[PDB]
């Protein structure tokens, strides 16, 4: 919802996937086999694209 | 930016996916976390409900079990008499032993087989210590012919475990004081080399099992290869001395489950093929009720094209491939360790008996296993968007519910997941189509009534036409949702219970909630909507409601009571009296298989509404003359004067209509 809103702020993509890139590195400091968290940063990836 | 932890297999992913598969992890929700709290309270009342259900009630059901179980305490109460009988014979006879051998007693003077030999009677500890036949009679092995590593070096490793390596001396006895320093350290050093040999034979032979993908799927090379692993798990020292042989059966098969699990994962999800739009088959279950009954049926039972196994194929395939995730994983109950039991010295009995079935086979155990997640979620999540099912698939998904009673496998939990393919398969059970019947009886009343605002008259000038669609050709799917509930649903059966029906109360909401949805058709109760109403209800109630399996009978005579009450209102300016009520009021529906002239689409002979209003107002209202006409005919006087020869007393009776609203001699006696 932040994405289409403003820029996404850009911080609502930039800082939002910065402080979410924290927990997207919960999904990257190990992954096995958190298809939940993999689905999380998966949709983060598709939205960022 | 604040890079978080190493998410490597925490307290989640143990079906926390399937936990979050309540509704969706589709954005996201903490609202759905509250929904999880609601399902948690639902389980709380279902489990307190199970608690007081079983707390005195089915704790007396457990006393109803104590018929058989206190009966086992009754033959076992003869075992109390056999146990006090043998314990009384040996109690008094052993007291006779206490006075008999111990005449002096003085056991060093009366029973000195062990008082001369306080340690010398326990002098059979000469098999110390190591390590000749530990690695000579097993190179890696010398086995696979009930040979010296099966018959002897195995049992020599049982002598490595007969040697209690930490019960060394008790130095007044001193059997293995320094012999126990390297007895099973060289027997478990050489058998640590045989242990790494069977570990490399486990990753190697199980990588050959990963190459073994014989016939849909089948890992038969892993079955004959599993015959080459029963000796490794029998191997009684014991066999996993430090949880290692089972780690060659499980932690080695950890990645080698995912070769079979990845195999079924990419395998089973590829059978996708479907239709597009089947109004033809609803014209075959609309053509069924046309030439029925009233004729020879029509349907056969006809289609029901879903009865062709587009998804019922997996009911014997992905329940069988699910029975590879379960029942050939219950042939991984021939490969868990196997079945570690039993050989006992150390490969003696499984040197002979190393041939399991294993599946399935009964139920008396307690165990746990894995390797059934993605085949189950693949079978159900594949079967998800299935909106025609499970109406015709009532006994299919309920046979799936009642699939596995008597095994000791998790196929019951699969059958409970296949009950979840009936029950957590959501309200389909589709009574939200009744919400589409009232919600689309109100928010779609701006199209059907847009031709039918005046429907049964012409004051607001509209034709009596609205339509019965939803559920018009869904009444055709009552014969198509009911026809394939006896062939397709019956050919989806299994063990206890599973059709065996016995089941399919869905399929009784095809009576109950179909007369509730048909009560929304009673809330949908125009004269092509009265005509389509009773024609749609009786388009289900000509064959499907007598086989008499429905409950919309009073709905059919209720909407058909609105067809009598609104077809003699649409013809309330026409019949009057019976001159349009037989061939022009009901036969605007009977031969159909503004409402003054608007029954002229079929307009069954004779005296239709195109002549009952015109050729009765054209020198016929009084008579051809005036009281009365010289015509009792069947061509044009049926609109004019045979109508008057069918409504003769209805002249004065119709003139009496002004005799209450706003004496009777000069009209009702001498009407000419």
């Amino acid at each position: 919802k932040r994405c289409l809103t403003n820029n996404d702020f850009n911080e609502f993509i930039i800082e939002y996937s910065k402080g979410l890139t924290l927990r997207r590195r919960f999904n990257q400091s190990s992954d096995a086999s958190q298809s939940l968290v993999i689905k999380r940063i998966w949709t983060q990836i598709e939205n960022l694209l | 930016e604040s890079k978080e932890e190493i998410k490597t297999m925490e307290n989640i992913d143990d079906e926390v996916l399937l936990e979050i598969l309540t509704d969706i992890n589709w954005s996201i929700e903490d609202d759905a976390d509250s929904m999880i709290e609601r399902i948690d309270l639902r389980l709380a009342e279902t489990e307190y409900l199970f608690n007081q259900n079983l707390l005195s009630l089915q704790k007396i059901g457990p006393n109803i079990r104590p018929y058989e179980d206190k009966v086992n305490d009754e033959c076992h109460r003869i075992i109390p008499t056999l146990s006090l009988f043998l314990m009384e014979m040996s109690n008094f006879s052993n007291d006779i032993e206490n006075v008999e051998s111990q005449d002096n007693g003085l056991q060093v003077e009366s029973a000195n087989k062990k008082l001369l030999w306080n340690t010398l009677d326990e002098l059979l500890k000469t098999v110390s210590l190591d390590e000749i036949s530990l690695n000579q009679l097993l190179e890696c092995p010398i086995r696979e012919k009930n040979l010296p590593w099966m018959e002897n070096q195995l049992n020599l490793l049982l002598k490595a475990f007969q040697a209690i390596g930490s019960d060394g001396n008790e130095v007044e006895y001193n059997l293995r004081e320094i012999s126990g320093l390297k007895q099973r350290l060289q027997f478990y050093e050489k058998v640590t080399k045989i242990f790494l040999n069977r570990i490399v034979e486990e990753m190697q032979k199980k990588f050959s099992n990963i190459r073994g993908q014989d016939i849909s799927h089948d890992q038969m090379i892993r079955i004959l290869t599993t015959l080459l692993i029963f000796s490794p798990l029998i191997l009684f020292c014991k066999e996993i001395s430090q949880k290692s042989y089972q780690a060659i059966v499980e932690n080695w098969n950890v990645s080698i489950q995912p070769v079979y699990m990845e195999l079924w994962t990419k395998k089973i999800s590829q059978l996708q093929g479907i239709d597009t739009n089947d109004e033809k088959m609803n014209e075959l279950s609309l053509s069924q009720l046309l030439n029925e009954w009233d004729t020879f049926r029509k349907e056969r039972k006809t289609n029901d094209i879903n009865p062709v196994f587009k998804n019922s194929f997996s009911l014997l395939t992905e329940c069988l491939q699910t029975m590879r995730q379960e029942c050939i994983v219950y042939q991984n109950f021939v490969e868990v360790f196997f079945h570690i039991s039993s050989k006992h010295n150390f490969e003696e009995y499984i040197k002979h008996f190393n041939d399991p079935d294993a599946p399935p086979i009964l139920l008396d155990t307690v165990k746990v296993m894995q390797s059934d997640r993605e085949a189950a979620v693949i079978e159900t999540q594949l079967v998800s968007r299935i909106f025609q099912p499970i109406v015709t698939r009532l006994s299919s998904y309920f046979v799936e519910l009642v699939k596995a009673e008597p095994t000791v496998a998790p196929a019951l939990t699969f059958y409970l997941e296949n009950e979840i393919k009936s029950l957590e398969s959501s309200n389909h059970e589709f009574l939200l189509s009744a919400v589409t019947r009232m919600y689309t009886q109100i928010k779609q009343v701006w199209s059907d009534n847009v031709e039918e605002q005046v429907l049964h008259f012409e004051r607001i000038s509209n034709a009596t036409t609205n339509g019965e669609i939803l559920p018009g050709i869904l009444d055709l799917p009552v014969g198509l949702k009911n026809s394939e509930d006896l062939f397709q649903f019956a050919k989806r059966s299994m063990d206890i219970k599973d059709t065996d029906e016995g089941y399919e109360s869905i399929e009784l909401m095809n009576s109950s909630f179909r007369k509730l949805s048909i009560a929304a058709t009673r809330s949908i109760t125009d004269y092509m909507e009265t005509i389509s109403l009773l024609v749609n209800s009786n388009w289900l109630t000509e064959m499907l409601s007598m086989d008499g399996i429905f409950d919309t009978s009073l709905q059919n005579v209720k909407k058909v009571f609105d067809v009598e009450k609104e077809s003699y209102a649409s013809f309330l300016l026409r019949d009057t009296m019976p001159k349009l009520t037989a061939f022009v009021y009901g036969v605007s529906n009977i031969i159909e298989n503004r409402q003054n002239l608007e029954n002229i689409l079929l307009a069954y002979t004779s005296h239709e509404i195109e002549t009952l209003v015109k050729r009765l107002h054209t020198h016929m209202v009084n008579d051809f003359g005036y009281h009365q006409e010289n015509a009792i005919n069947n061509v044009l006087c049926d609109k004019l004067w045979s109508c008057i020869q069918g409504q003769t007393v209805s002249l004065y009776l119709k003139l009496y209509t002004v005799i209450d609203k706003h004496k009777n001699d000069i009209i009702s006696a001498f009407e000419e």
